[PDB]
């Protein structure tokens, strides 16, 4: 956990606005997902990450 | 004769049986009392004393169905709005069924008419009424008199037929004149003498109601009189079905007592061809299967069959009149009629495991394993084909991929054969509709069609695979070489050889119950979905259609949120927020009724019976502890019952919350 | 310093005396003929019947048995004033602290049901009694029973006379103890 | 993102995600060193456990065992 | 219990003519000939309705699941002959379950050449 | 295989040994009872567990009683039919 | 970038969440077919018998499966037993202690842990 937490999270960026802010438990990476478009899960380009 | 008609049995609890003569020695032998009420076959005494059992019972119970269609007669009578719904059917709801004001039972009468207030009924009884030519009050007094007069008639024939039959008789064995006086006077000539009725009442009064007059000059019209109206007064030509009558949005009575006179005449003809006809090949078929048990298998089978016909053919082959719009009375009629043959065709494999079990099978139980197992492998082959549909579609929506799940915008699966099969009906291309309402469009089967029936397909072979396994190891088996002396129900063989639980053929019924339950749940909420989908519906008047779902079907069911969503969550929001509502209370409290049975049927389905019985034990202490002491000694229920317990709560709960659901929404709606 | 705020909502009494053991002295609760809540429900109650009545004919009985059912709602309006309701529910409330004094107070149920729960009980311990058999419970000796359930009246006497005189309880060692749980 | 449920949205709460990376893969690799030595070490201790104490092993085994002087202590305090 | 499917002349022809049971075979040729079929036939339906149906490739990644499946089945018959070891293949004084081992290997070539025909025949023609 | 145990409050009653579907019982002479005969277990290897034996005995707790032992299962005791394991 | 962690994502999901699991399944189910599998739960595996002996060889061990271990002296409890049942042996009874004792030791159970017979 707290290795997630360092690495595919946000803690740096929560840690400054915590109250409206979301973290970020990992990334995801599941070659199930579309190859294209965005999923509903990641800002677009960016990679794809679960609060 | 009648002298031993005596009452002195009727103290004497358990007669009928030699095993419960013991006395009641402990609360088991109540049941067992239950249970081996109608088991004739076991019972005390001869053979003849069976037949006359069976044959009396029969007519009792057809006293009993005269009775309940007296009921229904009277409230038609003497407690319905059924003279404001003759005047104007399309705008009052049916109701012979009215609620006292108790407790403030008062809201769930509702408003049907001005003068009216009441519970709409769905048994559809004023579309027959209409059709059945029955417009003043002593119409149906009449009606429930003479229904009345055949409840006392069969009665006392159930009365006499205990002594008029003896051990001599034999008028029950012979089949040939069974199968030649039912098919010809009844099939025949009862069909032709209903097309009788028909000429003679309907056509001189339903097409004067069609005319506009429901004044009918009161008697001095309606009471025939009418020689001057002709048989085919309007047929119109065309061809019967593909032309319906425009007033009452169903096919013209002068048809249906064409169909009825020229099913007689074909019924007559078929008594006669049996003189000489083909046979000495069913004959094994003839010789083998002369018991109760196989004979009522078959009767209920083919009952069944035909109850599964018959809910199909009432929604969208409309006979009677003003009841295509009135879809609550639509679904009714579907639906309760599927339900029926569901539990007919379980009983009909029930009573074919019973045959078994006391006469002797035939030729296909010894290649038994080839059948029972081809009929494994279609069932696993079609479940993990036709469920999984529907986990690939979920999947790979959930996944944000919906060009790769089985839709019609995405890979699609044709129904070829449905799609060709234009043959039946074959109508114009168009639609009809009688007044804001639509009567029947044809149903464009698509992707989802295709996938659920095929649903259906898979939960009827499971069904089948069930019942035909219970029916072809009932005698012996590899894993227990002796079934037949354990009986035909019983609950295990022990639990010795891994365990051998429900092995019996009664807990093959026992499973069969849940798989029919659970196959024609998928066809009720397939046909409650797809005809408010794509049938059912409010209009436009520039030929637009408004369905009810709004075309729900062919975009959600193709996947199981889809149905999770558009039917069982949004289309339950008239059930959910039902209450204070005047006409659907009664269907919200149902709906959470049907909820806690089938919660509590989970008790005795998941649990067994020594742990019931040792908390038994642990209360009688307390019991004995204060001088409280029951002779009839408290058992646990036994094994089989526990198992009948929970399966019966299981089926109601579940179709008391589907009856709920579809109910209220569908009154909700119209 | 403002205990409602200090608590998230909920506010307390802050007062020790005894005058405010009672129910109805409780700040939550209100009585009923007082309530804005209940005024309005009461009102909402009327008024959706009152519009179903309306949907039928003047002259016909649905009308009159809507009259029935409005008079018989205003009845359980004013009936139920002096009945203790919530200041934000407007639900008149049960009271179960053994006041025995107030409007719906649970103490007047509860000996009745117990009186006739007794009742029942000592009917079909006598009469169980006094039929040591199993033939006398499938075929109810029913002048013995009903004698049984007319005698059932002194109970709370009866059965506290056996209970210290030592005719209702049975020793331990006189009864199936259970299961065994030792030997070797 | 496309944010589900009625309080993100009626709230505005977002996740930020930061420009960085977070670890450097020196960091991840460092990590992963320890990893291996957990998953090398769990192995052998699997393996132990699999075949539990060997009592037949002062037949063959050097030494003559040894017990500390505390455990001599707690053996003759009591149980 | 003898029945026509199974029992017939045609049957029982048809039973001994397969590649499993087929006279004079060396292990190898039976291992071959199935992997030919099986790795022929497992190509299409990857490449078409797959997950890349559409791409202008849309073959060689059925190519590629195709050669997986074979290579998965192959590794599976190969647990089953290192586990239950069939000796009904093995020549006389070979180490037992030799003859099924190779052709299971002889599988997973065939499978190999007949996915990749496959491959070849749809994208020449 | 299971382990099928007879006790001395046996009376004879030969209820069991008819009810075994296996012939997993027999009658021994014996002095303990009216019947001068007690039950015995001498091919509880071919003892299936269905406890028919424990049904039929009419003693206040059974006097003969099957232990079932499941990680002890022989092609016998499980009656397997399809497989051979010999 | 935010990414760039995913070089090691696409090399360690496709590892341990289908090359480890099917290399250990393929694994188990080789198990599965040693003659030790499941030696701690399986009864007449040969593993179970030589742990068994080993710990019977250990000198504190030896005597360990004995439900009657522990009589420091047995022959003075055999002793004071003979004598207490002389003095209450019943009138000219012809049972001694001894061949009584041998007796009650000795049952007939030929069907337990038969399964010491095979590895
Ligand atoms: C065909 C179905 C399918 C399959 C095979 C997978 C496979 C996978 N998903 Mg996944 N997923 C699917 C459908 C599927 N998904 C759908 C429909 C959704 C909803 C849109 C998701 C949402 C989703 C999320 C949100 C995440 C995954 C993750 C993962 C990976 C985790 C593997 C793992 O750690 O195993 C461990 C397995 C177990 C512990 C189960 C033991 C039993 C794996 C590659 C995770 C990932 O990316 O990991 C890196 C992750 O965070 N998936
Ligand atoms: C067998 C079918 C059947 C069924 C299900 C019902 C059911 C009902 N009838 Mg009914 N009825 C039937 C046959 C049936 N009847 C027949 C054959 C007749 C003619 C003799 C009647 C004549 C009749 C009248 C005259 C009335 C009912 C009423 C009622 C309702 C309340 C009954 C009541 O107060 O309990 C009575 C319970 C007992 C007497 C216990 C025994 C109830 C829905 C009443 C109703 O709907 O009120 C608005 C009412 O007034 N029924
Ligand atoms: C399905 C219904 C059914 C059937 C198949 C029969 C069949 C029979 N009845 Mg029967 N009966 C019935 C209903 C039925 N009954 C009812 C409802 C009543 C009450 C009115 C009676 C009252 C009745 C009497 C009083 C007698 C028969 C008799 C008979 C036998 C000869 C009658 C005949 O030719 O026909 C025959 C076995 C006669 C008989 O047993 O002949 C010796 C006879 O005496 N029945
Ligand atoms: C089987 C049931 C049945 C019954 C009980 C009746 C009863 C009746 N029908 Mg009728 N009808 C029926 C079926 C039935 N119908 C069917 C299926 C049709 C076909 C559409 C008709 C068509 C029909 C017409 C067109 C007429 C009737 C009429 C009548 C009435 C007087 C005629 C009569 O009784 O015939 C008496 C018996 C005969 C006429 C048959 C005699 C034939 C002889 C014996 C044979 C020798 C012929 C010779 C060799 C040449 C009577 C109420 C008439 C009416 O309106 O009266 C009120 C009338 O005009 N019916
Ligand atoms: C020749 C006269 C005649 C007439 C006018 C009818 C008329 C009718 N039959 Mg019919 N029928 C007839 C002879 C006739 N039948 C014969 C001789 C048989 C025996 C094979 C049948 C067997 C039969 C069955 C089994 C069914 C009908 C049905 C129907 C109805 C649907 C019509 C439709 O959609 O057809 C389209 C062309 C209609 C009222 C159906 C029905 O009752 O719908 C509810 C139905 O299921 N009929
Ligand atoms: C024409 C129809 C018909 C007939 C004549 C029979 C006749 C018989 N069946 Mg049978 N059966 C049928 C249909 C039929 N069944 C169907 C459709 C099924 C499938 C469910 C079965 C399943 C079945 C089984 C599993 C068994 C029988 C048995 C029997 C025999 C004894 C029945 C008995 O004593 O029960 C006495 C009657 C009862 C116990 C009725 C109790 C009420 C039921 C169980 C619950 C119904 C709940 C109700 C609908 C909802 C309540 C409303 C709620 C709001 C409160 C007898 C030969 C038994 C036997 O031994 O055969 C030889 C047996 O084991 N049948
Ligand atoms: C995860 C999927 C997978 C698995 C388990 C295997 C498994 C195997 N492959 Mg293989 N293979 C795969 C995908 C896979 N292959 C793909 C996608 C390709 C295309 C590049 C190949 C190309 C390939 C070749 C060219 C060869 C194998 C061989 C082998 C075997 C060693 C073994 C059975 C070898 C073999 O069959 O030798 C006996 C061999 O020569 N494979
Ligand atoms: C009859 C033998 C044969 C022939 C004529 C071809 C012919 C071709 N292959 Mg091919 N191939 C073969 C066997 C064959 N292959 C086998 C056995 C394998 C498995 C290792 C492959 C794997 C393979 C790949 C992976 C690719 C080709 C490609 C090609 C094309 C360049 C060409 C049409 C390439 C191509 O054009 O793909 C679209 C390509 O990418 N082949
Ligand atoms: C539908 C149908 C059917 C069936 C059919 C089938 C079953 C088919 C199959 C088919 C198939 C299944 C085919 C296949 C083929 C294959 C092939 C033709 C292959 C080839 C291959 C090759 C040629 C290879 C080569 C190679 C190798 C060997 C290695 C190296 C490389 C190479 C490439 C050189 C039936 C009769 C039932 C009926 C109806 C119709
Ligand atoms: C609860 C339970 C019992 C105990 C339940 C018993 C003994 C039911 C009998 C209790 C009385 C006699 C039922 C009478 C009806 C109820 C008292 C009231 C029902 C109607 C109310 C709504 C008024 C079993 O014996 C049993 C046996 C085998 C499998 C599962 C179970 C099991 O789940
Ligand atoms: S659990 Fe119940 S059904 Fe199963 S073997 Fe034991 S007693 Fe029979
Ligand atoms: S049934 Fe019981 S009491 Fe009777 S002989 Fe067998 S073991 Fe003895
Ligand atoms: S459990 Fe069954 S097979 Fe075993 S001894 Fe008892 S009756 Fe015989």
């Amino acid at each position: 956990n707290l290795y997630h937490i360092a690495s595919n999270a946000n803690y740096s960026l929560w840690v400054k606005n915590p109250i409206p802010s979301m973290p970020i438990a990992h990334n995801i990476w599941d070659p199930h997902f579309t190859n294209s478009t965005s999923t509903p899960y990641s800002h677009t380009i960016i990679t794809t990450i679960l609060i | 004769i009648f002298r031993y008609i005596n009452t002195t049995l009727w103290a004497k609890a358990g007669h009928f049986n030699k095993a419960l003569s013991k006395g009641a020695k402990t609360t088991t032998w109540i049941w067992n009392l239950h249970d081996y009420a109608h088991d004739f076959d076991i019972q005390q005494r001869s053979t003849g004393l069976i037949a006359r059992k069976v044959f009396s019972s029969n007519l009792a119970h057809l006293s009993l169905v005269f009775f309940w269609i007296s009921g229904m007669h009277l409230h038609g009578a003497y407690l319905s709005n059924y003279d404001i719904w003759l005047k104007d059917p399309k705008s009052i709801t049916p109701s012979s069924h009215l609620a006292y004001s108790l407790i403030g039972q008062d809201i769930l009468n509702s408003y049907t008419s001005e003068y009216f207030s009441g519970i709409t009924i769905t048994s559809g009884f004023f579309q027959l009424y209409r059709s059945e030519g029955i417009i003043t009050q002593s119409q149906l007094k009449y009606a429930c008199a003479t229904s009345l007069i055949a409840t006392l008639i069969c009665l006392s024939g159930s009365y006499l037929h205990m002594q008029l039959m003896s051990k001599f008789t034999s008028f029950y064995k012979k089949f040939q004149s069974l199968s030649q006086d039912h098919l010809i006077i009844i099939f025949g000539s009862r069909s032709t003498s209903l097309s009788a009725h028909q000429i003679h009442k309907m056509l001189p009064a339903n097409p004067l109601l069609d005319s506009g007059i429901s004044k009918p000059s009161i008697l001095q019209v309606i009471s025939n009189s009418l020689s001057y109206t002709l048989a085919l007064f309007s047929t119109n030509l065309s061809s019967t079905g593909k032309l319906l009558n425009p007033s009452t949005r169903s096919v013209f009575l002068s048809q249906v007592a064409a169909h009825h006179k020229t099913t007689g005449v074909v019924f007559i003809t078929l008594g006669l061809i049996r003189f000489l006809t083909m046979y000495k090949s069913q004959f094994s078929i003839l010789t083998s299967y002369i018991d109760y048990h196989i004979v009522l298998s078959i009767n209920l089978a083919l009952i069944a069959s035909l109850s599964i016909i018959v809910a199909d053919h009432l929604t969208r082959t409309p006979i009677y009149p003003h009841k295509s719009t009135s879809y609550p009375t639509i679904l009714c009629l579907s639906i309760h009629h599927a339900w029926l043959s569901g539990f007919l065709i379980i009983g009909s494999g029930a009573h074919a495991s019973i045959f078994n079990l006391l006469g002797s099978p035939t030729s296909e139980i010894r290649h038994r394993d080839p059948i029972y197992s081809h009929l494994i492998w279609v069932c696993i082959a079609i479940g993990l084909h036709s469920f999984s549909l529907y986990c690939h579609n979920d999947t790979l929506e959930a996944l944000g991929r919906p060009e790769d799940i089985f839709h019609d915008n995405s890979i699609q699966l044709k129904a070829i054969f449905a799609k060709q099969s234009f043959l039946r009906a074959e109508l114009q291309p168009d639609i009809e509709m009688l007044d804001k309402k639509i009567i029947r469009i044809t149903q464009e089967l698509g992707t989802a069609d295709f996938i659920v029936h095929h649903i259906h397909a898979f939960t009827i072979h499971v069904t089948l695979l069930i019942l035909s396994k219970g029916v072809l190891y009932a005698r012996n088996s590899r894993f227990v070489s002796d079934k037949l002396e354990l009986g035909f129900t019983y609950p295990c063989d022990g639990p010795g050889r891994g365990g051998t639980c429900q092995i019996s053929p009664w807990d093959h019924l026992f499973s069969a119950v849940f798989w029919m339950y659970n196959c024609l749940n998928v066809v009720t909420f397939h046909y409650f979905w797809k005809m408010q989908s794509d049938v059912w519906g409010f209009v436009s008047i520039q030929k637009h259609i408004s369905h009810y779902s709004q075309g729900d079907f062919s975009v959600n069911s193709i996947t199981i949120n889809g149905w999770l969503r558009n039917l069982l969550w949004s289309e339950a929001s008239q059930v959910i927020q039902s209450y204070a509502l005047s006409s659907i209370c009664p269907y919200g409290f149902i709906f959470l009724i049907g909820h806690f049975i089938w919660a509590f049927s989970l008790m005795f389905l998941f649990s067994g019976r020594a742990y019931w019985q040792e908390l038994i034990e642990s209360i009688l202490w307390s019991h004995h502890k204060l001088k409280i002491i029951p002779h009839i000694q408290p058992r646990a229920l036994s094994i089989s019952q526990g198992r009948a317990v929970g399966f019966i709560h299981y089926t109601l709960g579940g179709i008391g919350s589907t009856w709920a659901f579809i109910i209220s929404r569908l009154l909700v709606l119209t | 310093a403002k205990p409602l705020e200090m608590f998230g909502g909920v506010d307390i009494d802050l007062e020790d005396t005894p005058a405010h053991w009672t129910i109805k002295a409780s700040p939550v609760l209100e009585p009923c003929k007082d309530n804005k809540k209940f005024h309005k429900k009461l009102k909402d109650e009327l008024y959706k019947v009152k519009k179903n009545q309306q949907k039928f004919a003047e002259g016909s009985a649905a009308y009159a048995r809507f009259n029935k059912k409005i008079k018989m709602i205003e009845l359980r309006e004013t009936a139920y004033g002096d009945r203790l309701c919530g200041k934000k529910d407007g639900l008149p409330r049960t009271i179960a602290t053994g006041e025995w004094n107030v409007r719906g107070s649970a103490m007047w149920p509860a000996a009745i049901f117990l009186y006739i729960a007794g009742w029942i009980g000592w009917a079909g311990r006598s009469y169980l009694i006094r039929t040591n058999d199993a033939a006398k419970e499938i075929n109810i000796d029913v002048p013995l029973a009903v004698t049984c359930m007319a005698s059932g009246f002194s109970w709370p006497v009866a059965a506290w006379q056996e209970i210290v005189n030592g005719e209702m309880a049975v020793p331990n060692d006189q009864i199936h103890n259970g299961g065994p749980w030792n030997q070797s | 993102r496309v944010p589900g449920g009625k309080r993100t949205q009626e709230l505005g709460l977002v996740i930020p995600m930061a420009d960085e990376d977070g670890l450097t893969d020196g960091q991840v690799a460092g990590l992963f060193v320890i990893a291996l030595v957990v998953f090398i070490s769990a192995m052998d201790l699997a393996k132990t456990m699999y075949n539990g104490i060997n009592p037949a092993k002062f037949k063959t085994s050097k030494g003559k065992g040894y017990i500390s002087p505390l455990v001599k202590r707690y053996i003759e305090n009591g149980f | 219990v003898i029945t026509l499917t199974e029992n017939g002349l045609f049957a029982k022809q048809f039973l001994s003519a397969l590649a499993f049971y087929r006279e004079g075979l060396k292990p190898w040729q039976r291992g071959l000939e199935i992997g030919m079929a099986h790795g022929y036939f497992l190509i299409g339906p990857f490449t078409s309705l797959g997950p890349l149906r559409n791409t202008p490739e849309a073959a060689t990644v059925g190519l590629l699941c195709g050669c997986a499946i074979v290579g998965i089945v192959s590794i599976g018959g190969l647990i089953f002959g290192s586990t239950i070891k069939p000796t009904r293949f093995d020549k006389d004084g070979d180490k037992p379950g030799a003859g099924f081992i190779e052709m299971i290997n002889w599988h997973a070539v065939g499978g190999l050449g007949g996915a990749g025909f496959a491959h070849a025949l749809i994208t020449v023609f | 295989s299971h382990a099928v145990k007879i006790y001395d409050t046996c009376i004879g009653c030969t209820l069991c040994v008819r009810a075994c579907p296996t012939d997993v019982l027999e009658m021994v002479p014996a002095s303990i009872n009216a019947a001068k005969q007690v039950a015995s277990s001498p091919r509880v290897e071919d003892c299936v567990g269905c406890k028919r034996c424990e049904t039929a005995c009419p003693t206040d707790f059974l006097s003969i009683r099957v232990y079932l032992q499941d990680n002890e299962e022989t092609q016998y005791s499980l009656g397997l039919d399809l497989v051979d394991w010999s | 970038k935010y990414g760039d962690q995913r070089k090691f994502a696409a090399v360690l999901v496709p590892l341990t969440t289908l090359v480890f699991p099917a290399v250990a399944m393929g694994m188990f189910v080789l198990y599965s077919f040693q003659e030790d599998a499941f030696w701690r739960i399986v009864p007449g595996t040969k593993r179970a018998r030589e742990l068994d002996e080993a710990w019977r060889e250990h000198p504190l061990f030896a005597n360990s499966k004995d439900p009657l271990d522990g009589l420091i002296n047995p022959d003075d409890y055999e002793k004071g037993l003979e004598e207490a049942w002389e003095r209450a042996k019943p009138a000219g009874s012809t049972v001694t202690v001894k061949d009584k004792l041998k007796q009650l030791s000795k049952q007939n159970n030929p069907h337990w842990e038969s399964w010491r017979a095979m590895s």
